[PDB]
């Protein structure tokens, strides 16, 4: 019914305020070796699971340099979410962050 | 103590919405839209096309089944929108990976034109076959019912010549055949339909 | 390990080239040990033509 | 014993055949007739632009059902 | 990777009212239709049908 609706607009009310807006962040343009160490990892257990490639693979059968080959040339789809401890967070992009 | 715990119960088994005696044909009207909101995967596989990717591993196994969450038999839909999780609308929108696999959960709200059935309903189909065991239909060309002697009025015999039927009229009768509608089967994979031809 | 999500935490974070220094002091920790100290004596000397 | 272990593989039940929860948002509005007409007709074509071409023709087992000769 | 995925690395079932593990139990079917998951304390006997 609408217990489920009144239990859903809660949360999306919720969700919508703790989304810092992209024009008032505030943390590291940088990526910190600890979004680089998982980027890395969970791009390549997407090349492992045949997501669509966007590189000249120049036969590199290991599936983690894959995405080693994409992060050096920005071509990942993925967004970072930063959480804040108090539950706001920040959804860096990867192009917008700077890697080391 | 017999109040706060029936609170429960029986709003549960308070199936929502009827069906409605309309169209003046006598005929209840059992198809219906419901708007719903699913939480399903999305291969990376699909992970540049989530159009496809959702409607061919949720919806597609679901049309022309049973379903007991919405207690119709889905017929399609229209409406598939993948809510985003970004609290910007926009076409690239993005859902959120897993951490222990690479597949992605999200929420998606579509419109299911499930066809509900309930007792008390007035249905007609197409009779498949007929004994003296029961009258076999075809509920739009699709879901059969079968009437059972012991709910049949008890006037009318059968010939056997495989046979024919014998009411009152004494007719062989042909498909299209009113009746009312006993408890609907959600048991096998076949959604078994059962009625009654009292009138 | 036995998935790719650590396959990556075993090179860009946890390898033996990030282990340069410890953080204990900052000091190095790592470094020839015992004999390929004595032989840059011998190597980098002015009589070894 | 073998038959309470070759459900293992007949019943392949997972999350990337079932979603995980399906919950109704609203209640359910019973549509008219020509609608029903409105959307089948136009509910046919979705991925007719592989498999499910087995069920297309039960989806087109929907198509004669107001129109054809029953 | 060292204390789920290869210790035991279970996907037990859980039910989401009671929020118990123990108290669930796959069902048993009629031979037709297909066994599913059920929990035992959300769940009144038959017996009580009342209306």
């Amino acid at each position: 019914p609408e217990d489920f609706q009144q239990h859903e607009q809660i949360r999306r009310k919720t969700l919508k305020e703790k989304a810092i807006p992209k024009d008032q962040r505030a943390t590291t343009p940088y990526m910190t070796k600890y979004e680089r160490a998982r980027i890395l990892g969970t791009r390549a257990l997407q090349i492992s699971m045949n997501a669509p490639v966007f590189v000249d693979l120049e036969g590199e059968t290991d599936p983690l340099r894959i995405a080693m080959k994409e992060l050096a040339e920005k071509k990942i789809p993925l967004v970072i979410r930063r959480y804040l401890p108090d539950g706001s967070f920040e959804d860096w992009s990867v192009e917008e962050l700077i890697v080391d | 103590n017999e109040n706060r715990e029936t609170a429960r119960f029986i709003k549960k088994h308070k199936k929502q919405v009827t069906n409605p005696i309309d169209e003046k044909n006598g005929t209840s009207n059992c198809i219906v839209r419901v708007p719903i909101a699913l939480y399903v995967s999305l291969a990376p596989m699909y992970l540049e096309n989530p159009l496809q990717g959702v409607m061919k591993q949720h919806l597609n196994p679901l049309v022309m089944k049973y379903n007991n969450k919405v207690g119709g038999v889905v017929l399609g839909y229209e409406g598939l929108k993948i809510l985003d999780a970004d609290p910007l609308d926009t076409s690239e929108k993005l859902i959120k990976i897993t951490p222990d696999t690479p597949f992605g959960f999200t929420w998606c709200h579509v419109n299911l034109y499930v066809w509900q059935p309930q007792v008390g309903d007035v249905l007609e189909g197409y009779i498949f076959i007929q004994s003296a065991s029961h009258i076999g239909l075809l509920i739009h060309d699709a879901f059969n019912a079968s009437i059972k002697k012991n709910n049949i009025p008890v006037d009318w015999t059968f010939v056997h010549n495989l046979g024919h039927w014998v009411d009152s009229n004494g007719e062989p009768i042909d498909g299209k055949l009113r009746f009312t509608v006993r408890n609907v089967h959600t048991t096998g994979r076949v959604v078994s339909v059962d009625g009654t031809l009292i009138s | 390990p036995q998935n790719e999500n650590a396959r990556a935490e075993a090179l860009n974070l946890a390898n033996t080239d990030s282990q340069y220094l410890t953080p204990t002091s900052g000091s190095p920790v790592r470094g020839l040990i015992q004999d390929h100290i004595s032989a840059g004596v011998w190597l980098t000397s002015k009589d070894s033509f | 014993m073998m038959k309470g272990s070759r459900r293992t593989g007949n019943n392949t039940a997972t999350t990337l055949n079932t979603p995980v929860v399906i919950h109704a948002t609203q209640l359910p509005q019973h549509v008219s007739t020509d609608e029903v007409l409105q959307f089948l007709e136009s509910f046919i074509d979705e991925k007719e632009n592989t498999n499910l071409s087995s069920s297309i023709s039960q989806l087109k087992r929907i198509q004669r059902d107001f129109k054809g000769l029953p | 990777d060292r204390l789920l995925n290869s210790s035991d690395y279970t996907q037990a079932s859980v039910c989401r009212e009671c929020g118990s593990i123990l108290t669930t139990q796959q069902s048993v079917p009629r031979i037709g239709s297909i066994s599913t998951v059920c929990c035992r304390r959300c769940s009144m006997r038959f017996e009580d049908a009342k209306k």
